[PDB]
């Protein structure tokens, strides 16, 4: 029954007084159903009768949609938790099994409905008000107050988890080598002390629980290791996913292509390499909850690779709070960068990807720090410290771009790990101008309208060059010059540029694009000498560029 | 402490909800500390327990003030201040000196300890409601709410004035001219003394507001000097201008020239008095770009006169009280920051510049995060208020990392931005 627990304080959100909402007058049938339900309950402490001078009401259901032994009376709460203050939600941070701790006999006592013995506010009662009515105005209604936590208000999950927790600090304190978790309806209790060992403790747990109102039955119970939580596969000593299955059609819309990737990214949690990119490539598109989106050529391979993968099941291991935590990261090519999280080689902790969603232009070394950097935080929160990567790079690399780099970085210590592909400078612009090679003073304008351009140079040899370009935008021609100008010039060349879009882009040295060009552009870099990039403002900085703008 | 207070009323802002920010996730190195100086507080009545009634909900980090001596809380409390102190800017307003930027010196000393004796207002409370995290949330986070005027929100200081003042003014008496501002948790004492003398005042001041009530660990070192003994002197005299170095070497190129054609081309925003067009015509001709070019007519005057209005500070640069303060600081070169203060763009306030040791720390995500506790002093002693930055930094990374190097008892605001372009070659 109730307990003598100390019970929270709850208000109405300011204002605000209590619901006042009408039953329609429903199935005489179930009717009597709830005055046996209820009766049972004002016994049991749950409730009370009270002079229906100044309360309100909420609708009172009595169902069993089921198929079995009884009716359950369902009062909808809806318009008194849309009045009852907010409370502390704390199932809004779930703690990642990759960081949970072995544990030998691990049990699970059913608390469900628990609740209903934690009192409720002796002042926020008078709002729980119900009104059961009778065979056909027949009687006033048989007339209810809630008197312990009514199984739909806002405030419950909440003030029950809280009294819960406080009741269990002693018993905590107690068995301080013990542990204890809540979820829900859930409370499970892991520990060290072998199974028996452990029993004793669970039915001490549970008698003091009960030394609190708080009652307990262990008949269709749980212990079931597996236990399926937050989507979880929890054994006391490895850990995984709910059984994920990936759906196969010959049609797909969003609706499904959607549960497919999310499905796809949790699972990632431990499966080695699962790919994402091209998949969702897709349903990077307006909202269609049934547009037909037919698979592109690389959402199929994609798809399918993530079977090879997903086919083969994997475990998870545990965190030994005395082995400093490792992580390397692997380089899967578009913008895809994986890792996974050791302590033994062998086995995992948790792995996880990585990929560039942003704008339009990236870097292998810029990503694999994003990458480094998305790991350190996940560290910080599950195990609270940092690993110690081993990521494919050199120090002579890294350290490079860092010094060349406007943005400010750190990545902590990382050992090298000579696994390819290898990240690296695939090539370095000049500081300074290189004498004697050519100049091409380039440029490309384009119609913002006609859709059409223009895109040459002049060099200071007076060898000049204007080729024609349909279908372009301007920073498209911008870029089509210097391509262009690299492209007809010796391993040695200074390009001068009135684009700072196009130099803007060049300057950060991406290795790769979403660009059909700049990946051109890149390719002609990765092949040239000496390249020096300048920049001169567009009209007035006319000078050398003059020349170069007035053919285009 | 041990004699209650009648405590100030305190009202958050008409419709003005209590804060609801989440608690960055601690290494457990910070959570141990953390719960080990709670658990002290608690003892203190300092602070208590809250319950699920209180779904407020501000930051608490854990740092270093000394050295390692042992850590020490910093609650960021810089929410409930836009939901308070700035309703709490004018109430209880503490007023800022315009002159303490020129006192021959500025020591700062804090005296946060201070209002951990002035009891909270009960009704209040439930918003100072701090919760200390978890490793990987294993746990309900433990959690506090305050019962005085905790530290890094701004109106504990607020409500603590008039006892500052008082506990202060049997020393405006003897030491006249010597300026305090208080600005939160610490006070900023600025005198024109030989260093020594100041230094005195300052002991002598400590010794004062240490022999009625108030404590202040100012102990810098003690009696011992291994090459680092550092107690927080600022010198508001050298806060200036002018490093905008056009190159001078007598050889110029047409890559030489072109370049400065557009760092002077740039500053047209800065500085619309800036012609170029007749050095920008030595360039008309496609030459090559190691090539040397000749002085023109105007132009060879062009450079006098363009690096002349390249001395006197743009004006109608005037502090906005009403704007805010913003900072953009960038990555200049191994160890030196250049930074600039502005309320508008182009109109700079204040445009100094950093540096820190390669070997030593040789650190990027160290020194922003001083170039920031060091620019935003500039200003709290400039213009009595902390800016809000434009970091040059992955949001994410100086997320993780500015907790460590971070010595202040105060959070500025900060944004991470994109990419500066043709910027850091200028300022
Ligand atoms: N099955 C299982 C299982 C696996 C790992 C752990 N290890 C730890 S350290 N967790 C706990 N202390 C408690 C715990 C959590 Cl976090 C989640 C569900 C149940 C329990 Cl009991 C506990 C139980
Ligand atoms: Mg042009």
């Amino acid at each position: 029954p109730i307990s003598p627990i100390e019970t929270v304080p709850v208000k109405l959100k300011p204002g605000m007084d209590g619901p006042k909402v009408k039953q329609w007058p429903l199935t005489e049938e179930k009717i009597k159903a709830l005055v046996e339900i209820c009766t049972e309950m004002e016994k049991e402490g749950k409730i009370s009768k009270i002079g229906p001078e100044n309360p309100y009401n909420t609708p009172v259901f009595a169902i069993k949609k089921k198929d079995s032994t009884k009716w359950r009376k369902l009062v909808d709460f809806r318009e008194l938790n849309k009045r009852t203050q907010d409370f502390w939600e704390v199932q809004l941070g779930i703690p990642h099994p990759a960081g949970l701790k072995k544990k030998k006999s691990v049990t699970v006592l059913d608390v469900g409905d628990a609740y209903f013995s934690v009192p409720l506010d002796e002042d926020f009662r008078k709002y729980t008000a119900f009104t059961i009515p009778s065979i056909n105005n027949e009687t006033p209604g048989i007339r209810y107050q809630y008197n312990v936590l009514p199984q739909g208000w806002k405030g419950s999950p909440a003030i029950f988890q809280s009294s819960m927790t406080k009741i269990l600090e002693p018993f905590k304190k107690q068995n301080p080598d013990i542990v204890i978790y809540q979820y829900m309806d859930d409370l499970y209790v892991g520990s060290d002390l072998e199974i028996g060992q452990h029993r004793t403790k669970i039915e001490e747990l549970r008698q003091h629980l009960l030394r609190w109102g708080l009652t307990t039955p262990d008949k269709k119970h749980q212990k079931e290791p597996p236990f399926l939580w937050m989507g979880y596969e929890l054994h006391p000593d490895k850990w995984t996913v709910q059984p994920i299955v990936l759906p196969e059609k010959d049609s797909w819309t969003v609706n499904d292509i959607q549960k497919l990737v999310g499905k796809l990214n949790w699972a990632s949690q431990i499966y080695p390499g699962i790919k994402v990119r091209q998949l969702s490539k897709l349903l990077r598109g307006t909202k269609a909850l049934t547009e037909v989106i037919p698979l592109t050529e690389e959402a199929e391979l994609e798809l399918a690779e993530n079977r090879e993968i997903l086919k083969e099941p994997v475990h998870g291991v545990y965190y030994d709070p005395s082995k400093d935590l490792i992580a390397e990261i692997q380089k899967q090519g578009q913008g895809q960068w994986t890792y996974q999280i050791y302590q033994e080689p062998f086995k995992n902790l948790k792995t996880g990807k990585y990929a560039r969603m942003r704008g339009a232009h990236t870097n292998d070394v810029k990503q694999l720090t994003e990458a480094v950097q998305k790991i350190t935080t996940e560290s910080i929160v599950i195990w609270g410290k940092t690993p110690k990567f081993k990521l494919p790079i050199q120090k002579e690399t890294w350290e490079t771009w860092w010094t060349e780099y406007w943005q400010a970085t750190w990545i902590p210590e990382w050992e090298f790990v000579n696994t390819p592909p290898l990240v690296k400078l695939w090539y370095q612009l000049e500081k300074e101008p290189i004498v004697g090679a050519e100049t091409f003073y380039v440029d490309g304008a384009a119609n913002r309208e006609t859709k059409l351009g223009k895109a040459g140079y002049v060099t200071n040899k007076g060898r000049q060059k204007v080729v024609p370009l349909t279908n372009t935008t301007n920073q498209k021609t911008e870029l089509q010059a210097i391509y262009l100008a690299l492209q007809d010039s010796g391993l040695e060349v200074n390009i001068v540029t009135d684009s700072q879009y196009a130099l803007g882009i060049i300057q950060a040295q991406p290795d790769k694009s979403e660009s059909e060009l700049v990946n051109q552009i890149i390719e002609q870099l990765i092949k040239k000498e000496k390249v020096y990039l300048a920049w001169v403002p567009a009209h007035k900085g006319i000078g050398g560029n003059e020349q170069v703008d007035k053919l285009v | 402490p041990i004699s209650p207070i009648e405590t100030v009323p305190v009202k958050l802002k008409p419709g003005m909800d209590g804060p609801k920010v989440k608690q960055w996730p601690l290494t457990e190195e910070k959570i141990k500390a953390l719960v080990e100086i709670c658990t002290e507080m608690e003892k203190e009545g300092k602070i208590s327990k809250i319950g699920p009634e209180n779904p407020y909900n501000t930051p608490v980090f854990a740092i270093k003030k000394k050295d390692s001596t042992k850590w020490r809380k910093l609650v960021d409390f810089r929410e409930l201040n836009k939901r308070t102190q700035d309703f709490w800017e004018v109430q209880l307003g503490i007023p800022h000196p315009a002159g303490l930027k020129k006192k021959k010196s500025v020591t700062v000393l804090d005296v946060g300890d201070a209002y951990f004796s002035v009891p909270l207002d009960e009704d209040f409370r439930k918003y100072t409601a701090f919760t200390i995290p978890s490793i990987n949330n294993e746990t309900p986070g433990i959690r506090y709410q305050y019962n005085v005027l905790p530290q890094g929100w701004k109106g504990s200081p607020a409500i603590f004035q008039s006892s500052m003042t008082k506990i202060l003014e049997p020393f405006k008496k003897q030491n006249p001219d010597i300026v305090i501002y208080q600005y939160m948790d610490d006070l900023y004492v600025g005198s024109d003394l030989e260093i020594g003398q100041h230094r005195t005042k300052i002991e002598e001041l400590r010794q004062h507001l240490l022999r009625w009530g108030l404590t202040t660990p100012d102990k810098k070192h003690q009696k011992e000097p291994p090459f680092l003994w550092m107690g927080y002197e600022l010198h508001p005299d050298k806060w200036t201008v002018q490093p905008i170095v056009l190159p001078e070497k007598d050889s110029w190129t047409v890559n030489d020239i072109q370049k400065l054609v557009g760092k002077l081309n740039w500053a047209s925003q800065i500085y619309p008095g800036i012609k170029v067009r007749q050095l920008s015509k030595l360039l008309r001709g496609t030459k090559a770009l190691t090539e040397v070019i000749p002085l023109t007519e105007e132009a060879e005057l062009e450079l006098a006169e363009n690096r002349e209005i390249l001395k006197e500070p743009v004006h109608g640069v005037y502090y906005d009280p009403s704007k805010d303060l913003i900072a953009e600081i960038q990555k200049q070169g191994q160890g030196q920051w250049t930074y600039q203060i502005y309320q508008e763009p182009f109109k700079n306030l204040k445009t100094g510049k950093y540096a820190r040791m390669r070997g030593a720390h040789t650190n990027d995500v160290k020194q922003l995060t001083e170039a920031v506790q060091k620019i935003t002093t500039e200003s709290i002693v400039i213009w009595g208020k902390t800016p809000k930055f434009k970091l040059p930094i992955q949001k994410e990374t100086w997320e993780t990392w500015w907790t460590e190097y971070w010595q202040a008892t105060w959070i500025p605001e900060w944004e991470f931005v994109n990419t500066p372009p043709l910027v850091k070659l200028w300022y």
